[PDB]
């Protein structure tokens, strides 16, 4: 089974490339412009390096794709100020540039396992959202946050219509806050890492504020990364083809913190560390979609598959490696 | 005395109106395209030809100056070279009004670098245009103090006051003939180039007074002295000095005091970005600031 | 009494003073983003909270305006719609000067108007603001006369001044409370809507004093009056009425007179094109114009 | 034969088709966005309107080039003006688009006749300027003037080096101010009538004066069409192949006058005739490469010919003509 | 700065990498189809070297531009001969296939630094070539020499052009005899190295005649490496934006030299050089644009610089170098 990760030089690839190679019938491909955060994969037999970009190259990605199985495509700007900042940049990559490796699976009839995303429910009033009943709500144009949900919303709806026109075979999933080791960089345009947990160790590790948008009593689910990577990898198993034409939310929906909360019980981990030190004091809570919480039953149904990790372990395990690989020099 | 002018701005406008108080005749003024005077609506006015190229530089107008046959050239504020094949056309020769006290401040903008750098004293030159830009010997220079509480533009209506007064009497004494004029001492100049975005730049390590005169030297109507919130720009319009911090850490937000290398900086008014010009306190606001 | 103010230019700026002198407390100032004065610097300098959206006709600026309480609202040569929403929240009311005799030149640019027009008068009104724009009953307004020799500029330098006078007193008496203000009687109204690059144009067929108005209408630091000599546009930047040939043809060219439908148009200073400003006799060599 | 011009609507269309017509064996392709100035040739049974414009269309010049013989395109902008005005668009219709023309000719082994421009020569300081032996003198890079005479100039070194490399067929020639009935309007894109005699006729017409530019000191020759015309066509005939690879300076070098002479030339033809009175007094002569006359040798030795009509019989019935179809209610 | 040097295995290659090397923010990507000439920077960190051709790749070449901010493209035929004996293909690789890459800078908003050549002014009367106001002087078409000139001088136009209608970023250069150590052998299609000392060194290495074409009265300039790559260095670096659009001759004007006098220069030098006794007796003096020395006012202007080295100190280190790297089995 010959894996095309693409975007693999980040968090979900890192994890990703590490559990399918415990297993001894995977090849991974991973697609990347850089290396440096999975160098310790280059020398495997069952790892291969792809030099690539996919604003760039057409036929390089087009032959890989067709020389693998399985294809994941990771790439994508999801950093909220972009949508406003960038929302064309936002557009042609996360949209344009994927549809074009769609149509690669599409075209030589291979598996693609697609990131959708937990902003495509938006304003959803439901308290669980339900990757198969769940409507989807987001506001006026005028209100250009949206772009990014709705690109990625219109992209699930055209996998879903080449599944059902074209024989594609696909699973999409969303995952919500995924976090632990090896986080990415803010702005890198690779799916998969919480962005609000990076950042908050990133205002802890460089002693700026957090910021409580308007006190930060929005509602957010938590996944550690070893129960979102076996989600993952249970989804590439796919036992019995019980996740064709799938949508599988991948979350812990007992993780639910406010902002607020979120922000306490990362500090309370932070003065407790033994590296603290290392760091400035705290700059203080600072006040400038109300819930998001998954259902959870596709994944239960289709995986076999439920969450293992408390809240307080994935916070801990996240905020250790980060503060002990960061580099004191710079 | 027959002379073909080059020159711009306000200083341009005064100079032209003192050479036709003094009785010469202005065959043609050189001005460039653009809350100062327009010299070309001024010699529109006053029926006299003049031309904006953008570089006099070549035969085409060698040969037009000639045909002019100014008897003395003066240039009061044009911005750009005015080669010797030009200047020579004068047996007069040719005069520069420059703002500063040559050879101190040759160059671009001394009436910016001269507040940039704290002096307590400026002034206007009239001087002979030789080869070496801004050196030529001294007709006559007249000083001005400048007042702590000077900006860009206050001093540049005292610059144009002292041109008007020392250009009323110089100018006919220059249609009397030669004057015996005052070398400029080399080992003794300083020049300064154009200033770019990044002249304007406030470093907080630097002391508050220098960030202070950096604030004076491009206030309004000029660009502003500027800084970032991380990755926001902002721009300090006014401000003041003020007698243990991280320098570039906010000390107050009412009233905004920004602790520099030595001393602080109060933002007494200035605006976030291309947004409007506020208070200290609510620029503090908006940029997110808190003590 | 506290306010929020709209406003701009320098009758916004004049307005705002002339507040402030009265004991208004103004919380906040609405105005634009970009020869006047600031309205925004202004503000920023005195330490007023000051908004520039593009459009307050929106929810979001009702409930901040609301949150100010204002107990009355001014509009000083704001030039957008302040829909009612926003005015009703104002106990006292909501006043708006407008530069003209109202009910005459209501709408835009009345300044420009009147002079396109050939008035030989004008004014500033200080109304209330009721649904419609411009109509609302008078709280005072003052008359002033137009020179033939006013210009865009100086005409509406006597009208800041009328404006000055007239809030010096009105403000005053408004804190005091209601005045029994002058019905506009519509049947005597007039509008002007904003002016287009098209009227300015200059047609010769005109009368020589209409166009003469014209371009004492625009002139500097507006636009300019314009024409075409073929298919090179140029502007007259200021003329003279003269009182049998082609409308549009060269009478002379030194003066540059120009025969209209009635009398001649000297171009006194004009430019062809983005060109510099000359005088008349040059720009007729520079348009290749000859008798 | 059936020959393709590119612009037919115009005055060397009209002239070239009407002495085509008049020979048994052409079928004239008249390609054009309207056919107003050739309308009487619509109804010809030889004569095929065919619609088209040489930037937008692709597919159908090539089919079109295909289907014919030999090929004449007389697209082009040689307004001066535009050479300092509109460059770029001089420069892409002038030499991006017919080269287009001239690969397609290329391609199917097609002849191509093709307007050159006396302008090539520029400031040679030749009396006679000989297509064979005289250098060509341009000015520096900023006088943009010289884009023109320059984007022509490759152009043919470019049809030259097909010829040579690639077995093109080709002829070139130079028109020197060919005048006469239906001239075209000054700022028609199609190549052929003199523009001083136009803009000269269009100044008594209009009653605007003559622009006499440093005195109009500079000598040009003229042209009448009929000499002109029946060079194109013994070119077009190509007796003996003589026309192979050859480029021909097609002018009256007898008809020379600077812009003074032409200029009274013509106001004296103005004044005489009998239509006059429909038109403005004379607004006067208005003081604002100094020679160019063609060798023809080439002509003589390839085509045996020799132009017969000497200057006041051309002025005369250039002049005549332009009048009798002036349109005088507009 | 990443900067991409297109043909890097060569003379400026060579000097221009190791110069951007010796400064901690560059990074260098040396296109070539071959490494030999700078081997011994294939190992530096912050060298790349990039397999590649310029005729066969598009996508590849592209994707370098849209990687790297500033391009050097420095492939092209500049040998005399090869303009009557191969027209086409230095046609067809100096101009068509740098032209390509111009509009991929021009796409990706790329900043060009571009070799013009001193060939352009052709025989110009000024005593000093002057980038901004001396005209271009070539022979008729029927002298096929003048196609090099005249594809370089086209090609400095159409950068010109979209420097003015599409914001392109570029600077032109034009190299007057640059001379060190490691010339381009005299037929590598690399722009940089003087063809006339090259040759002459190869007279005396190989005992060949000196020919001196009519005397060898005709009069160059010479410009020692150290010099030219100084202000090519500066170009790059382009402090204040002083060079945009900017044409810049380098050359140093005071090493003025006869064929002859360069001829004599160097023999002197040959004769001393403890090396001489390993290459034939000197086979003599052959008699079988008369000046091209450069204004460098721009130069002067634009990158404060001057020439430092006098023409003895680099006519004596260009040959020694050469003489010392010379394989004597081969």
């Amino acid at each position: 089974m010959r894996v095309l990760i693409l975007g693999v030089n980040g968090f979900i690839g890192n994890h990703l490339t590490e559990r399918l190679l415990r297993e001894d019938h995977y090849e991974v491909y991973g697609l990347d412009i850089g290396s440096d955060a999975i160098s310790r994969f280059l020398n495997h037999p069952h790892f291969h390096f792809v030099e690539g970009d996919i604003s760039i190259h057409s036929e390089w990605i087009e032959y890989h794709v067709k020389k693998c199985d399985v294809v994941l495509p990771l790439v994508a700007i999801a950093t909220p100020i972009e949508y406003t900042r960038n929302p064309l940049r936002v557009f042609e990559l996360d949209f344009e540039e994927n549809l074009r490796i769609i149509r690669y699976c599409v075209k030589y009839r291979k598996r693609i396992i697609f990131p959708s995303t937990s902003e495509v429910y938006g304003m959803c009033s439901d308290k669980y959202f339900d990757e198969d009943h769940s409507n989807l709500i987001v506001g006026p144009v005028n209100k250009p946050r949206w772009i990014y949900s709705v690109s990625k919303q219109l992209l699930d709806r055209v996998i879903w219509a080449y599944g059902e026109k074209e024989g594609l075979q696909f699973t999409l999933f969303r995952p919500f806050n995924w976090m632990g080791p090896r986080l990415d960089n803010l702005n890198a345009a690779r799916i998969g890492s919480s962005r609000a947990i990076t950042q908050l160790i990133l205002n802890l590790v460089e002693g700026s504020p957090i910021k409580l948008i308007d006190g930060g009593k929005q509602k957010r689910c938590f996944t550690d990364i070893r129960d979102g990577i076996e989600a993952l990898y249970r989804i590439i198993e796919n036992a019995g083809n019980r996740c064709d034409g799938e949508i599988i939310n991948i979350g812990n929906p007992e993780n639910e913190a406010s902002i607020e909360e979120l922000g306490e019980m990362l500090l309370a981990s932070f003065e407790k560390h033994p590296l603290r030190h290392h760091f400035p004091p705290f700059a203080g809570f600072r006040v400038v979609v109300e819930h998001r919480k998954p259902s959870i039953r596709n994944a239960h149904r289709c995986l076999d598959w439920e969450p293992k990790i408390d809240m307080q372990e994935t916070i801990d395990e996240t905020l250790d490696f980060f503060l002990r690989t960061v580099d004191l020099t710079d | 005395m027959k002379t073909v002018v080059f020159a711009y701005h306000d200083m341009g406008c005064l100079g032209i109106e003192a050479l036709l108080a003094a009785g010469y005749e202005i065959s043609a003024i050189f001005t460039h395209t653009d809350f100062y005077g327009s010299v070309a609506r001024l010699a529109a006015e006053r029926g006299i030809p003049v031309y904006a190229p953008d570089n006099v530089n070549h035969p085409l107008w060698v040969e037009r100056i000639a045909q002019l046959s100014p008897d003395v050239i003066f240039s009061f504020y044009y911005r750009h070279l005015i080669y010797d094949e030009i200047l020579q056309l004068a047996p007069a020769g040719a005069f520069n009004l420059h703002g500063s006290l040559l050879p101190k401040y040759r160059g671009r903008a001394p009436l910016n670098w001269v507040l940039v750098n704290g002096e307590t004293e400026t002034g206007v030159t009239l001087h002979r245009m030789v080869k070496r830009a801004d050196a030529g010997a001294i007709v006559a220079q007249l000083r001005i103090a400048i007042a702590p509480d000077d900006i860009a533009i206050t001093l540049h209506h005292k610059l144009c006051h002292a041109a008007r007064q020392l250009l009323e009497q110089t100018l006919p004494a220059i249609k009397h003939g030669n004057i015996l004029e005052i070398a400029q001492r080399e080992n003794e100049a300083t020049c300064f180039g154009r200033r770019t975005p990044d002249d304007s730049f406030l470093e907080w390590h630097k002391p508050a007074s220098v960030l202070h005169n950096m604030v004076r030297a491009v206030a309004d109507p000029w660009p502003g002295a500027f800084s970032y919130v991380g990755n926001q720009k902002f721009t300090v319009w006014s401000s003041r000095v003020h007698p243990k911090a991280q320098p570039g850490s906010v000390i107050s937000v009412a009233p905004l005091l920004i602790a520099c290398g030595d001393g602080a900086l109060e933002i007494v008014t200035g605006q976030a970005g291309d947004g409007i010009t506020m208070q200290g306190s609510q620029l503090a606001q908006t940029l997110g600031l808190v003590q």
